[PDB]
RNA sequence: CACGGACCAAGGAGUCUAACGUCUAUGCGAGUGUUUGGGUGUAAAACCCAUACGCGUAAUGAAAGUGAACGUAGGUUGGGGCCUCGCAAGAGGUGCACAAUCGACCGAUCCUGAUGUCUUCGGAUGGAUUUGAGUAAGAGCAUAGCUGUUGGGACCCGAAAG
RNA sequence: AUAUUGGCGAGAGACCGAUAGCGAACAAGUACAGUGAUGGAAAGAUGAAAAGAACUUUGAAAAGAGAGUGAAAAAGUACGUGAAAUUGUUGAAAGGGAAGGGCAUUUGAUCAGACA
């Protein structure tokens, strides 16, 4: 089964109610492609500069 | 919902969740659980003796 | 101006930096140049030979 | 000129290209026209498809 | 990334990388494909046969839609069946619920013969088909009806 | 001074890790490195220095490919090895139930196994049925199928597909390539 | 006893782009490419998407056109690994990729011209020291990086001219 | 629907930061040159606030020396920070037609380490 994680209210106290993962947790972490995703993504909020 | 699971697909046209190449990522625990323990010739010394 | 016409000096050096190959003899080699007559016959004769040996093992 | 095995180009940029070089920075600026022509003819238009 | 180039590199190298008898030039051996016929007729033939000279026909105005023909080989044959109903007309080979397939519709003109197909009756529409695609449809308990 | 006969400070030129930075993949490398050093066996070396291999290296070998090795003599139980992607052909309609061990599956190549009863397991877990390889068959891709090797070793009567962007009339197919136009090649 | 350099400070020379080759990394995989555009938005970002289209899955011929299984998708030789036997050495079996070679199939070319024939149409079957950038249980597409190429002012500075 | 280095009104940048960026961050198309068409610069920074040094003394005067302002005149309208070439003074050392350098040590100067 999935872990069960638990819910939390506003206020402090953990409220009994529990939900699985979404199976999106379990999915692999790859440091190195979220590397070279990331230098792509940032680049696409560049404004053109020239003399 | 948004990025699926075994049972809803992903909600994304043609999409799944991708796939593991190693099912743990402790290497660790395979080595010694159960098996390759016992198909290993005995260890060495983690360091050699230095002779002559 | 005048200039060095042809020398062959260090011209043997340079071929054994990488030095004289053979080259490569295979097993079955190439038949070109062959009489087209003998590869002829040659062709229906590896054809039966291969049926005989076929047909040993039923 | 020719050396080094490639397959032979034909790059038509023998004229004074640079000068006529448009680039589409306002991809995401007209997007938001179009939009917004869009949203301000359909109130002129009431309602009309 | 410039600071992985090799001008970096050659910082404080007087030839930067192209020697100081060969002295780097604007154009050494001239522009784009000159000299093909006279100083580079041993880089033209050996890896560019067939450049120079003319061997066709010409044709004026030439439409490339008047040729679409795509191809579609007996090996599949199949993919266009979608795969939810693949199976049911598999292990139900018979006649009088053949399945019908359009290969018109998924974008092919003619239909070759290449591949093999399971003995199932199969009902093919296409406008052109290979002299032995129609025999392996037919060896199969299949029809072909041309259409247009 | 020392005559020299071979050249000196000469690496082997031979991968030693992989090129890639994937966490996951360094894991596999460190598991059967452990493997091809303290278990003598043969298969070991094999799959270490196959992780090792590029993208090139490692073509992928199709469903249809596992199902003729199966076809083999004593052959239909071992164990598939594929050190690469194994991908779907849909030109088959029959496949066996035999377990296929790979880097990575398809979503085609992997429902295609399943469907027929078979099973998708991953290097990992066949180190723990197999430590030295029991009842394994390892398959790869064809390499020279590549479209990069058409062009290689090019040369006057070679036939070796010269480098073109357009094909068709009037592009590289009139002198050197016909009796007609001067010579042929 | 060739040229530049009196001295000091700052500036000062392989860059970018279009199209590409090899190699490498990644994603997916007989498919692949969201970003022309549309939807949406915390608003040049991010997120989502239809239909087409590009390349690839078929080639070959100047063209009309035709178009890849006699067969466990072939035989032979070498083959990593695996399996069986053995105390081991070795022996046998199976042998992917790859290498060599002989065949098969597709197109082109040169011949052979069957049943049928609006009597000149039709091209079955069989071949050929011929030929193709082919088939023979697909590998590609996209992005990124180094290097290399071509056009651009094109490493920087320089003419006599027009 | 499309174009837009001009004009007007706006919002921005992985752009440049006074030999850079428009030629021009300043009384810049200004000073200035050419008969003319045209050519065309250099030049930003005291301090929070002038509080920009009253007054005394020497000198013809400029200024100097005190005093004074200020957190700082090592901020004084030659003004933030003030490098190098080059120059003065002081101190140290060396020098028979160059100087400078490398290895090694003497001498002088200077620095360092650790108290079971």
């Amino acid at each position: 089964s999935r872990p069960q994680v638990t819910v939390h209210s506003l206020t402090g106290e953990a409220t009994a109610n529990a939900l699985p993962l979404p199976a999106v947790f379990s999915a692999p972490i790859r440091p190195d492609i979220v590397h070279t995703v990331f230098t792509s993504v940032n680049k696409n909020k560049r404004q053109a500069y020239a003399v | 919902q948004v990025w699926g699971s075994e049972t809803v697909a992903s909600s994304k046209v043609g999409y799944t969740l991708p796939s593991h190449i190693i099912s743990t990522s402790d290497v660790t625990r395979i080595i010694n659980s159960s098996e390759i323990q016992s198909a290993i010739r005995p260890a060495g010394q983690a360091t050699q003796k230095r002779t002559h | 101006a005048k200039s060095k016409n042809h020398t062959a000096h260090n011209q043997t050096r340079k071929a054994h930096r990488n030095g004289i190959k053979k080259p490569k003899t295979y097993k079955y080699p190439s038949l070109k140049g062959v009489d087209p007559k003998f590869r002829r016959n040659h062709k229906h004769a590896l054809h039966g030979t291969a049926k005989a040996l076929a047909a040993a093992k039923k | 000129a020719i050396s080094k095995n490639l397959p032979i180009l034909k790059n038509h940029f023998r004229k004074h290209w640079q000068e006529r070089v448009k680039v589409h920075f306002d991809q995401a600026g007209k997007k938001v026209s179009r939009r917004n022509a869009r949203a301000t003819r359909a109130a002129k238009i009431a309602p009309r498809p | 990334p410039s600071r992985f180039t090799k001008t970096r590199k050659h910082r404080g190298h007087v030839s930067a990388g192209k020697g100081r008898i060969g002295k780097h030039r604007k154009h050494p051996g001239g522009r784009g494909m000159a000299g093909g016929q006279h100083h580079h007729r041993i880089n033209m033939d050996k890896y560019h046969p067939g450049y120079f000279g003319k061997v066709g026909m010409r044709y004026f105005h030439k439409q490339q839609a008047h040729f679409w023909k795509p191809v579609l080989n007996l090996d599949k044959l199949w993919t266009l069946i979608p795969e939810d109903k693949r199976d049911q007309y598999l292990k139900s080979a018979s006649k009088e619920t053949a399945p019908v397939i359009d290969t018109l519709a998924a974008g092919y003109g003619k239909i070759l013969g290449k591949g093999r197909i399971p003995n199932v009756p199969v009902i093919v529409k296409a406008r052109f088909v290979s002299k032995l695609a129609e025999e392996k449809i037919r060896a199969a308990g299949g029809v072909v009806e041309l259409i247009a | 001074g020392i005559d020299h006969t071979s050249k000196q400070h000469k690496r082997s030129g031979h991968r030693t890790a992989p090129k890639s930075d994937n966490v996951y993949l360094k894991l596999l490398v460190k598991l059967y490195t452990f493997l091809a050093r303290r278990t003598d066996a043969p298969f070991n070396k094999v799959v270490l220095k196959a992780l090792f291999l590029s993208k090139i290296n490692r073509p992928p070998v199709s469903v249809s490919r596992i199902a003729r090795a199966l076809k083999q003599e004593g052959a239909a139980n071992k164990t598939v090895v594929v050190v690469g992607t194994v991908t779907d052909d849909a030109r088959i309609f029959e496949f066996p139930k035999t377990t296929v061990a790979a880097l990575r599956f398809t979503a085609g190549a992997r429902a295609k196994i399943v469907k027929a009863g078979g099973e998708c397991i991953t290097l990992d877990q066949l180190a723990v049925r197999a430590p030295k390889g029991q009842n394994t068959l390892i398959l790869r891709g064809p390499r020279n199928s590549r479209e990069a090797v058409r062009h290689f070793g090019m040369g006057p009567h070679k036939g070796k597909a010269p480098r073109i962007l357009s094909t068709g009339r009037k592009f590289e197919r009139a002198r050197g390539r016909r009796r007609s136009k001067g010579f042929k090649v």
